């Protein structure tokens, strides 16, 4: 069968066994082209402790071209769009085959550590993060409650 | 019910536009990019030192007629 279907269950075994920490994924049971995931908000960031859920979605392209990625959770982040879409370069203009799933959750947690206010997907995000410090955190916050609920 | 705005940029180039009250920031920011080629994602509004951000309308921040809103561009802004 396959590229992608043996690409993807590469990915799977690794999420399986070895997942990095405050990330996991895994296929729906009867699709293995579309993933739930879920990054948890890194400790000293306002975004600590949220859980975000995510959707990933293949096609037989993969791996070269990005899967389609997206929150599903409610996200105030300075690179999340607001349709839940997320302006990070590999899965955009600098993608190549060496990534995983594993890789890409990882890349998209460090943006809850050092996010990117020079690349803004979401502007008023991009806004608060540089000129009302206090402001934004507020909103994480909010974000941080609603992702449990 | 509709009133004439202005909008300037940090380079003095104006435009005015035919709005009316109840027309969204976003609506507006729309009408710059038919008028001026400029994606609304690169558009910053600013009014009486509020920035203006979409889903309020014009009355909400009390733009009444003859205003003038500061366009301030961010390129790339992606």
């Amino acid at each position: 069968s396959t590229p992608a279907r043996r690409r993807l269950m590469r990915d799977f075994k690794r999420m399986k066994e070895d997942a990095p920490p405050g990330v996991s994924a895994s296929p729906l049971p009867d699709n293995v082209m579309v993933w739930n995931a879920m990054i948890i908000g890194p400790a000293d960031t306002p975004y600590e402790d949220g859980t975000f859920r995510l959707l990933l979605e293949f096609d037989e392209e993969y791996p070269n071209k990005p899967p389609h990625v997206k929150f599903l959770s409610e996200m105030f982040h300075p690179n999340v769009y607001a349709n839940g879409e997320i302006k990070l370069d590999i899965l955009q203009n600098r993608w190549t085959p060496t990534y995983d799933v594993a890789s890409i959750l990882t890349s998209i947690q460090s943006l809850f550590n050092d996010p990117n206010p020079a690349s803004p997907a979401n502007v008023e995000a991009a806004t608060l993060f540089k000129d009302h410090k206090s402001q934004y955190v507020k909103r994480v916050k909010e974000t941080v409650e609603k992702s449990w609920e | 019910i509709q009133m004439q705005i202005f909008v300037k940029t940090l380079t003095g180039k104006t435009i005015t536009l035919e709005v009316e009250p109840s027309d969204t920031i976003e609506n507006v920011k729309a009408k710059i990019q038919d008028k001026e080629g400029i994606p609304p994602d690169q558009q910053r509004l600013i009014f009486a030192g509020k920035q203006l951000e979409d889903g309020r309308t014009l009355s909400d921040y009390n733009i009444q007629k003859e205003s003038t809103l500061h366009l301030v561009l961010r390129l790339r802004g992606g």
